[PDB]
């Protein structure tokens, strides 16, 4: 039982570590993008009517 | 990042592409609308 | 959550991003002649 | 012995359920798709930066995404001009449209 549970936890850790490495840069640049994009889209939308 | 950079520098090749599209779509809709009114009568 | 909140904006932006013998009608000729100076 | 085996199985299944949102291929696949759609969209926006700039500020060197609209605009304009009188008559009939609808109903 102990060996089997340890093997599964190790696999889970490996998977989480690989994801953290790639998600951290995207979350940090999110808020400036969303705000710049929304302002841009609203400005563009006012020229079509 | 590339967008934010262009948004800060340029938004915040000739720039003519969007004018053509708009005029084309608006004019087409106008055509069809008038034809429909005539047909109803 | 960010991707879902930006859907409407994407659409607007997408909308923007995406033998010629001419018989001129008398009505238009009359208009062009009356405003010819302008 | 039998109880011990089943108990282990239960423990394993519970661990898998609790971490599925971040680990299972199904859920991870959905997140990929959402991200690819946005990428493509941004690529397009960057490709048409000049035209978009000109609009905000308001062979022929025109961005390829707009060739169609540019080529078709001529015929469309010609057609409109030629049918101008018909469009004007039609517009004059617009106040009769409610009467026309009532007579037809009768």
């Amino acid at each position: 039982r102990d060996l089997t549970l340890l093997q599964r936890e190790e696999r889970l850790r490996d998977l989480i570590e690989k994801q953290d490495e790639v998600l951290t840069p995207v979350v940090t640049s999110k808020d400036p993008f969303k705000d710049n994009y929304t302002t841009f889209a609203t400005a563009l939308d006012s020229t079509r009517h | 990042i590339a967008f934010n950079q262009i948004y800060a520098n340029e938004f915040q090749m000739s720039p003519m592409g969007p004018f053509f599209q708009f005029v084309h779509q608006s004019l087409s809709t106008c055509f069809k609308e008038l034809e429909s009114i005539a047909q109803f009568t | 959550q960010m991707l879902k909140e930006m859907e409407k904006e994407v659409d607007v932006v997408d909308a923007v991003v995406r033998n010629a013998t001419l018989n001129i009608p008398n009505l238009l000729i009359s208009r062009i002649e009356s405003e010819m100076h302008r | 012995a039998e109880i011990n085996q089943k108990s282990l199985e239960l423990e394993l299944l519970r661990l898998e359920k609790e971490t599925a949102d971040i680990t299972h291929p199904l859920y991870l696949g959905q997140k990929h798709q959402a991200l690819q759609a946005m990428n493509s969209h941004l690529e397009a926006v960057l490709r048409e930066k000049r035209s978009l700039r000109q609009r905000l500020a308001q062979n022929l060197p025109i961005e390829a995404s707009y060739h169609r609209f540019t080529a078709e605009l001529l015929p469309l304009a010609v057609n409109f001009i030629e049918k101008l009188e018909i469009y004007i008559k039609t517009i004059q009939t617009i106040p009769k449209i409610p009467d026309c609808a009532s007579n037809m109903d009768n």
